[PDB]
């Protein structure tokens, strides 16, 4: 495997065991056996050859670390250095959030395919998760325009905060 | 090359061009002030030099 059940939940794989009580024996059996014998076994042994060749020399690589930098809210008005720092940090945060919603979409499409016809019954748990992810993604990054920037995101965020503050103040006396 | 290449190069370029920009703005403002008031090294206009004036006693006493 290459993905945790924490990052990509997978429902437990349960398969039934039919008993072919009829005298007629199912053909798909013989198809699985011949496919295993003259296809699966040779591809597996060729894979073993190239995998031991790979393990002969396995060069290494790591993740690209990113030391955090002061945010645009901390960044001063028209200070190009810290402005550049915050803009790049916010751009990579936007990229990571785009991949967050991508991951959730993949997980929930997987959920739909596992549950099949019962997708409506057995996907709402992740359906609400993708719903909140997209709903808050809209007020976090959407509507920023083609020239979206950290300052524009901060402006939209600020406008949302004034709106909610005023609404809560007027509603609750 | 690594991302730090572009990062530090962009730092230098951005700093240099921002300095150029507000220096140009200061140039415009300084030029306006010096043309409006004239209390500065440039924008001075020619005026008659005093050393041409003659102070010797003339024929008429109360010149």
């Amino acid at each position: 495997d290459s993905w945790d059940k924490d990052v990509y939940p997978e429902p437990p794989r349960r398969t039934p065991a039919p008993a072919p009580q009829t005298s007629l024996p199912n053909p798909v059996t013989y198809l699985t056996k011949i496919f295993d014998l003259l296809v699966d076994r040779p591809v597996t042994l060729a894979r073993e050859f190239i995998e031991q060749q790979h393990a002969k020399n396995r060069y290494y690589y790591y993740h690209r670390e990113f030391r955090r930098v002061p945010d645009i809210t901390e960044c001063e008005e028209k200070d190009i250095l810290c402005m550049f720092e915050a803009e790049m940090q916010w751009r990579r945060d936007y990229k990571v959030d785009q991949e967050i919603v991508n991951i959730i979409q993949e997980r929930l499409k997987a959920c739909q395919q596992r549950e099949g016809e019962s997708y409506r019954q057995n996907c709402a748990k992740e359906l609400e998760q993708f719903t909140q992810v997209s709903k808050a993604f809209q007020d976090r990054y959407s509507d920023l325009g083609a020239h979206y920037s950290a300052r524009k995101c901060l402006a939209k965020q600020k406008q949302r905060m004034l709106a909610e503050r005023k609404a809560a103040k007027e509603a609750a006396a | 090359d690594g991302p730090e290449k572009n990062y530090e190069k962009t730092m230098a370029i951005l700093q240099i061009e921002a300095e150029k920009a507000e220096l140009r703005l200061k140039e415009l403002e300084v030029r306006r002030l010096m043309r409006a008031r004239g209390d500065g090294p440039w924008y001075q206009y020619p005026t008659i030099d005093k050393a041409l004036i003659d102070h010797s006693p003339k024929t008429t006493p109360d010149n």
